[PDB]
RNA sequence: AAAUACCGGCACGAGACCGAUAGUCAACAAGUACCGUAAGGGAAAGUUGAAAAGAACUUUGAAGAGAGAGUUCAAGAGGGCGUGAAACCGUUAAGAGGUAAACGGGUGGGGUCCGCGCAGUCCGCCCGGAGGAUUCAACCCGGCGGCGCGGUCCGGCCGUGCCG
RNA sequence: CCACGCGUCCCCCGCGAGCGCACGGGGUCGGCGGCGAUGUCGGCUACCCACCCGACCCGUCUUGAAACACGGACCAAGGAGUCUAACACGUGCGCGAGUCGGGGGCUACGAAAGCCGCCGUGGCGCAAUGAAGGUGAAGGCCGGCGGCGCGCCGCCGGCCGAGGUGGGAUCCCGAGGCCUUCCAGUCCGCCGAGGGCGCACCACCGGCCCGUCUCGCCCGCCGCGCCGGGGAGGUGGAGCACGAG
RNA sequence: GAGAAAGAGAGUGGCGCGGACGCUACGCCGCGACGAGUAGGAGGGCCGCUGCGGUGAGCCUUGAAGCCUAGGGCGCGGGCCC
RNA sequence: UGAAAGCGGGGCCUCACGAUCCUUCUGACCUUUUGGGUUUUAAGCAGGAGGUGUCAGAAAAGUUACCACAGGGAUAACUGGC
C-alpha cells in the first residue's frame, strides 16, 4: 500500500498514482438478482413453452 | 421464387458489447435481465447504451451535468450518464449531485464529494431503482468530436463549411486557388 | 466474487479441456465434470463434491465450509461414507437438502455417488 | 469489495505466528484479464532480438 | 492516384534511403556503456563532484524563454574578478569559466 | 498480426481482391499525387480547394520565438492559482484581492472568453484584450502589466 | 581528448531466424571443379550402424553378379548405405474390355476386411420363493458441518461511512 | 330452440360433486411372425465390375470458350498484397482538459522490468482569423448627473445574470380504478385521460471573435497626433455558442 | 397463453423428510419468413503450417515424427480421430 | 431620362470566349522590407489586361525496306460467316 496506494491514500513512493476505480462494485450478481429490491419490481415470468 | 429484395434484410445494430471487459459484461448480464423482465424502457435504453462504442457514448462533462440538472423540476433526481463524467474546470461552485456513471474521473469524483454529492455505479443504481424511476438519463455531446468538422458537403463546393484535411495550418497550405477571388475562383 | 471469477476462469483455465466438440473441466470438485457456472466447484462459497474413497469401499463427500474462504487447507471437509447403497444416497440427499447447502445439485451428487458405487461393486 | 481482511504472517516452521497485517488495497484492485493479456502481449515483444 | 477525401502528403522517400537507416538496437547497450563510463569517471575523481564544475545562473535568450533561468556555460571574468577568484585558479579548483560572456546587467 | 488480416482469406481467389477486368497494375494514375492540374483536377478541387498558387508575403527567416505569445482565457484564469486563494478571497471581508501572475504559469496574453466570478483580482499579464480588460474591471479589479 | 559513426579485421556472447531446392555462392577437397582469349561467370554435392562387428568359409560363373553361412535388435541399414512418398515400371492376385479413357445421380453383382454379432439389451419400484449377515428405527457418548428466526447473547475486525 | 328457479320496485303489451367416450395443443400398439456356429447375418460409405439417365477440359482475356484463341506431357519440393514511414476512418484499452517519456538519467532469462516529476524540455490538444501590421469568442433592468425637437441614454452604484422556436428516447405530477360476501377506509405497488422539465441530434431564428465594405455620431490622455478606442447594417472564415483530447 | 389499461396485495371497524432435465447467459430454448451468384465486401472456422509465452502430475524405445492402407468412422466442407 | 408612373447596372432572348505561375496598369496619407528611423526599390491585398482555338489551359519536325520492344485479333491485309 506504500507502492500502489490505498483507495483513499495516494501512492507514497510513486509520484502521481492511485488505484483504478471500479466499474461496478457489488460483483456477486446473484445477490443482486434474488434481492427484494428487484424481485419486487419485475413482471411475472412467462416460461410456458408454446411449440408449433 | 419471391421478389423480395434482400439488401436491408439484416439489421446492423449490436446485440453484445464489442469490448472484452468483464465488468462491462457483468453490467450487461444484469441489464439484459432488467430490460427483459421489467416494463420500463429506461432499462432498454441503458443496456443499448452499455453496448455502444466509446465514440458513440462520448464523455459528458460536469458543466453539462450541472446545467441539465438545474433545469427546473428535476431537483433531487439521479443523473445517469453511461459514458465518463469528466471534470470541467471552468465552473466554480457545484451543487449536491446524485450521479451514476461507468467511470468518473478522479478530479470529478473529488469535486462532487467535496460538494457533498454521491457517486454510484450501475449495480448500485439497479439496487436503488430497478425500473429506473427517479432518473434523468443524459448523454454526452456526440457530435462534439473534432472529426465531424471533416464530414458533410466537401470543401470546394458552394456553401460548405467543412474543415479540409491539411498537413499543417499556415499561409501556403491550401489558401490559394479555391479560396481567393483573385487566384482563380472562389467556390 | 463468484461471477467475477467465472468470467476469468471461463475460458482460460487449466482444468478446462476442449476436443471433439465437447467441453469439460477436470477440477477436483465438479459434479458432472462439465464446464458450467453452476457445476464448477472452485468459484463458489459453498460446494459439494463426490469422490471415491482411498480404499476401495465407499464415497468421500466433500463440503466447502463457510468461514475460511481464502484458507485452502481448512476450507474443505471430507466425510467418508461406507454403507449400503441406499443409505449412502440417503446421507448425501439429507446432507445437501436439510442443510440447505447449495441445493442446485443434490440430484447431480446422488447421480455421481450412484455411478461411483456401481463402479466400486465388483465386475462380472 | 470495501472491507479488508487481516492476513497472518506464517513463521518459517509453518504454523501461524501472531503477527497479522491487513490486506493491502492492491489485492482488491479490479481484475481485468483483457488488459492483462494486452499489456503482457505488448511487453513480451520488447525482449526480442532482430532477425533478417 | 488519390481517393475520395484525405490529406495530400509529401513523404520524403524519393531518395534511396534503405542503404542509410540508423537503427537504434544498441540503445540499451549504449546506455550501459555510458553509465559504466560515468561510474568509472566518478570514482576516478574521487572526492570531486561527479557533475564536474559549477555553472552559473543564466537567463535564456529569446522572448519565449527569458522568464526561465537555466545553468550556463561558465562564470564570466567580471563576476570572477568581483568574487576575487583568479582567472586561472577558478577552473583548477572547480569553477567553470568562459570569457565570452558579457554582463550587461 | 498477419493472422487477422485480409490476405489469409483471399487465398484461392484468383485475383486476390483487385479485380479481373482491371488488374492490379503498378502505377496507373502516376506516382503520388501527380496530375494536379490535369487529370486529378476534380479531386483536388472537390477535396482540397486552395491548393495551387501563391498568396501572401514571403518571410525569409521566421522565428517562432519572436512570434511567441500563447493565450489563456478568463474562464481558466482562476485555474492557474490554487483553490485556497479563491476560498480565502471569498471569505476575506477586507477587500484584499489575490494576484494572478499568468506569466509564471506560462501564458503571455489574457483573452476574455467567458464568465468571471464576482471576486476581485490583480491580473498580471504581458498583453490584454479589450474584452478581457473590461470583464476584469466589471468584476472590480485591476490589470497590471509586466514585460 | 569526450560524447559520435563501423555490413572490413581479431576475439566474443545471444536469437519468438533459416533447417541442405531454406540459410551466405559455399554445412562437404568452394570462390573448388567447370566455361570464356579476357574483363569476369561459377555450380551440384550432409546422414551405414551403438560399435565396422564393413559379410570368414562352401558353392556356379572369367568377372560383375548370385545362393547358402555369418555380424547386428535390424542388412526390411551391405561402403552414394536412416526414413524411402509421387510420377514411372516389373510381377502377383482379383475384376473387366467393340462408341478414347474418365465423371455425376441411382442401385445391383463380386470381392476385401470389420462387427470378436450368430438365441440377444438392460435399469429402478413392487410381489412371491428359497437363502446369508451382528442388521433397521429410536436412544446414549464424542467429533465435524449448515443456519432475528438469540426480535436486542457476549467479544473482535473492517468501511471505497459519519460525529466529536 | 346455446330457453328454466324463486322474490320484489319501474316501463310498454359468482366455488355442486363424481365417473367416461372422444374427427380434441404432431404415433402408438397394454399386436405379431421368421431365421440363425461354419456358412450365414449386417456395414450407406471405401476396392473392382455391370446397367439406365445425365455428362465437352481446365485456367484465363472476353459482349460471348468445348472452341479451328493462347498456357498446361506427368510428378515432388519452392512459388506471389509483405515490411517501414505518413494520413484518414472505424473499433478495443488507460487517463481525461489534459495526455505521452518514445530522447536522457537512477537501480541467466534481463538488450527485459521498475522509477523520475524542478527530467513535460517538447509533440498534440485546450482559439480562431488576417497576406500582414494585428486583433482575438452574452447581454439586460433600476437610480443620479428628442443632450435636444448623446424616450434614447455618455458614465457611474445595485440587481438579474450566459439564448429562443419546433420535433424529440428517457424520466416527473396524476381525473379514475385495478373484485371474492357488502359499506367505508388506510399503506405498498401497478395502469392511464391529460399536463410538465426536456439529454444527444436535426431544422430554423437570434447572438459573439477576426477580415472586408457602407453609414455615422461619441469617448481616453503623458505624449492632443495622418493617435487610440467605440456603434449600426451586410458580408468572407477550416471559428465561439459550458470542452474531447 | 390469455380478446379486453392495470394485485393468485397486506391491514382496521360494522404418519411418511420426498419433488427428472436445466443456466459453457458468448449458454439453452420458441416462433415465423427466407437461401441464385462472377467482380467485390464482410463474418465464422472445435479447418490447416511453423515458432514463442502459459498450461495438460500431456504422450513417447512396452516404439514419437514421417510414409503406406480393399480396415472402422466423424464433419455440408476445410479437415480430423481411430 | 421622362411631366410622371417608371424604365436602365450593355445589345429583345437564345453564341460572340480563357485557370495557376509570370508581367503590366489602376487603388488606399494601406501592410511588410526583418535590431531602430527616413528615403528609393521590391514584396503584398483587391480590380482589370497580356493566353493557352488540342478552347478545365504541354513549349515540339520527319524517316526507317537496318529496325526493335510491350501488347492488340478492341484494329487492317486471307479464307470462312450475315
Ligand atoms: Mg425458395
Ligand atoms: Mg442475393
Ligand atoms: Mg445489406
Ligand atoms: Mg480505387
Ligand atoms: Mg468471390
Ligand atoms: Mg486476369
Ligand atoms: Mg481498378
Ligand atoms: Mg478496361
Ligand atoms: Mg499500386
Ligand atoms: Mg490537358
Ligand atoms: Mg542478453
Ligand atoms: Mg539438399
Ligand atoms: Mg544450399
Ligand atoms: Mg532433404
Ligand atoms: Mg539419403
Ligand atoms: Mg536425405
Ligand atoms: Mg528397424
Ligand atoms: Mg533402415
Ligand atoms: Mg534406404
Ligand atoms: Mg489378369
Ligand atoms: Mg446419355
Ligand atoms: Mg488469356
Ligand atoms: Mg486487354
Ligand atoms: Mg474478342
Ligand atoms: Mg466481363
Ligand atoms: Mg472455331
Ligand atoms: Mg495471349
Ligand atoms: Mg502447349
Ligand atoms: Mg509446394
Ligand atoms: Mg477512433
Ligand atoms: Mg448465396
Ligand atoms: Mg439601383
Ligand atoms: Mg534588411
Ligand atoms: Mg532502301
Ligand atoms: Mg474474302
Amino acid at each position: 500500500d506504500d507502492l500502489y496506494g490505498t483507495w483513499r491514500k495516494a501512492a507514497s513512493l510513486k509520484s502521481n498514482y492511485n488505484l483504478p476505480m471500479h466499474k461496478m462494485l457489488n460483483t456477486d450478481l446473484s445477490r443482486i438478482l434474488k434481492s427484494p429490491e428487484i424481485q419486487r419490481a419485475l413482471r411475472a415470468p412467462r416460461k410456458k413453452i408454446h411449440r408449433r | 421464387g419471391v421478389d423480395i429484395r434482400h439488401n436491408k434484410d439484416r439489421k446492423v445494430r449490436r446485440k453484445e458489447p464489442k469490448s472484452q471487459d468483464i465488468y462491462l459484461r457483468l453490467l450487461v448480464k444484469l441489464y439484459r435481465f432488467l430490460a427483459r423482465r421489467t416494463n420500463s424502457t429506461f432499462n432498454q435504453v441503458v443496456l443499448k447504451r452499455l453496448f455502444m462504442s466509446r465514440t458513440n457514448r462520448p464523455p459528458l462533462s460536469l458543466s453539462r451535468m450541472i446545467r441539465k440538472m438545474k433545469l427546473p423540476g428535476r431537483e433531487n433526481k439521479t443523473a445517469v450518464v453511461v459514458g465518463t463524467v469528466t471534470d470541467d474546470v471552468r465552473v466554480q461552485e457545484v451543487p449536491k449531485l446524485k450521479v451514476c456513471a461507468l467511470r468518473v474521473t478522479s478530479r470529478a469524483r473529488s469535486r462532487i464529494l467535496k460538494a457533498g454529492g454521491k457517486i454510484l455505479t450501475f449495480d448500485q443504481l439497479a439496487l436503488d431503482s430497478p425500473k429506473g424511476r427517479g432518473t434523468v438519463l443524459l448523454s454526452g455531446p456526440r457530435k462534439g468530436r473534432e472529426v465531424y468538422r471533416h464530414f458533410g458537403k466537401a470543401p470546394g463546393t458552394p456553401h460548405s463549411h467543412t474543415k479540409p484535411y491539411v498537413r499543417s495550418k499556415g499561409r501556403k497550405f491550401e489558401r490559394a486557388r479555391g479560396r481567393r477571388a483573385s487566384r482563380g475562383y472562389k467556390n | 466474487s463468484a461471477h467475477l471469477q467465472w468470467m476469468v476462469v471461463r475460458n482460460c483455465s487449466s482444468f478446462l479441456i476442449k476436443r471433439n466438440k465437447q467441453t469439460y473441466s477436470t477440477e477436483p470438485n465438479n459434479l458432472k465434470a462439465r464446464n458450467s457456472f453452476r457445476y464448477n466447484g472452485l468459484i463458489h462459497r459453498k460446494t459439494v463434491g463426490v469422490e471415491p474413497a482411498a480404499d476401495g469401499k465407499g464415497v468421500v463427500v466433500v463440503m466447502k465450509r463457510r468461514s475460511g474462504q481464502r484458507k485452502p487447507a481448512t476450507s474443505y471437509v471430507r466425510t467418508t461414507i461406507n454403507k449400503n447403497a441406499r443409505a449412502t444416497l440417503s446421507s448425501i440427499r439429507h446432507m445437501i437438502r436439510k442443510n440447505k447447502y447449495h441445493p442446485d445439485l443434490r440430484m447431480a451428487a446422488i447421480r455421481r455417488a450412484s455411478a461411483i458405487l456401481r463402479s466400486q461393486k465388483p465386475v462380472m | 469489495a470495501c472491507a479488508r481482511p487481516l492476513i497472518s504472517v506464517y513463521s518459517e516452521k509453518g504454523e501461524s505466528s501472531g503477527k497479522n497485517v491487513t490486506l493491502p488495497a492492491v489485492f482488491k484492485a479490479p481484475i481485468r484479464p483483457d488488459i492483462v493479456n494486452f499489456v503482457h502481449t505488448n511487453l513480451r515483444k520488447n525482449n526480442r532480438q532482430p532477425y533478417a | 492516384a488519390p481517393s475520395r477525401n484525405g490529406m495530400i502528403l509529401k513523404p520524403h522517400f524519393h531518395k534511396d534511403w534503405q542503404r542509410r537507416v540508423a537503427t537504434w538496437f544498441n540503445q540499451p547497450a549504449r546506455k550501459i556503456r555510458r553509465r559504466k563510463a560515468r561510474q568509472a569517471r566518478a570514482r576516478r575523481i574521487a572526492p570531486r563532484p561527479a557533475a564536474g564544475p559549477i555553472r552559473p545562473i543564466v537567463r535564456c535568450p529569446t522572448v519565449r524563454y527569458h522568464t526561465k533561468v537555466r545553468a550556463g556555460r561558465g562564470f564570466s571574468l567580471e563576476e570572477l574578478r568581483v568574487a576575487g577568484i583568479h582567472k586561472k585558479v577558478a577552473r583548477t579548483i572547480g569553477i567553470s569559466v568562459d570569457p565570452r560572456r558579457r554582463n550587461k546587467s | 498480426p498477419s493472422r487477422l488480416r485480409k490476405t489469409r482469406k483471399l487465398r484461392g481467389h484468383v485475383s486476390h481482391g483487385h479485380g479481373r477486368i482491371g488488374k492490379h497494375r503498378k502505377h496507373p494514375g502516376g506516382r503520388g499525387n501527380a496530375g494536379g492540374m490535369h487529370h486529378h483536377r476534380i479531386n483536388f478541387d472537390k477535396y482540397h480547394p486552395g491548393y495551387f498558387g501563391k498568396v501572401g508575403m514571403r518571410h525569409y527567416h521566421l522565428k517562432r520565438n519572436q512570434s511567441f505569445c500563447p493565450t489563456v482565457n478568463l474562464d481558466k484564469l482562476w485555474t492557474l492559482v490554487s483553490e485556497q486563494t479563491r476560498v480565502n478571497a471569498a471569505k476575506n471581508k477586507t477587500g484584499a484581492a489575490p494576484i494572478i501572475d499568468v506569466v509564471r504559469s506560462g501564458y503571455y496574453k489574457v483573452l476574455g472568453k467567458g464568465k468571471l466570478p464576482k471576486q476581485p483580482v490583480i491580473v498580471k499579464a504581458k498583453f490584454f484584450s479589450r474584452r478581457a480588460e473590461e470583464k476584469i474591471k466589471g468584476v472590480g479589479g485591476a490589470c497590471v502589466l509586466v514585460a
